[PDB]
């Protein structure tokens, strides 16, 4: 699975907090990238792993 | 010959419905409606760049 | 002559709209305003002063 999100919103907190944020909402979800390489996100600085 | 090209597929899902009893697992996200009668529509994810 | 300059075009819009399922990812930045009929009218930006 790669990296999705039905908002724009769970994708902003998933840039923000790596570790605690939220994988599912109320009436979105987003699914984080175990990919066999690891690839390295950036929305402006807000760097993710 | 050793640079080889490695194939890997990805997949996600577009507009699931959740489970009616609704939640969520981090606060600070307030979308402005209502939050029962909420649908999934779009994927948004990410490109290479 | 090896003190160059170089020219980093930049941007940034102004007044842009947001859509409709308007949100937020942070908290604690309440306003007296009404959130659903909110528009930046304004672009605050930053010198190098």
């Amino acid at each position: 699975p790669a990296l999705s999100a039905s908002s724009r919103a769970l994708i902003d907190e998933f840039m923000s907090v790596k570790q605690t944020h939220a994988p599912i909402h109320y009436g979105h979800y987003i699914i984080e990238e175990v990919a066999p390489v690891r690839r390295i996100l950036k929305f402006g600085n807000k760097v993710v792993f | 010959p050793l640079n080889r090209r490695m194939q890997y597929s990805y997949y996600f899902p577009v507009g699931l419905f959740m489970p009616n009893p609704k939640y969520t697992t981090s606060a600070a996200i307030k979308m402005l409606d209502n939050p029962t009668q909420q649908l999934p529509v779009e994927a948004w994810i990410v490109n290479k760049n």
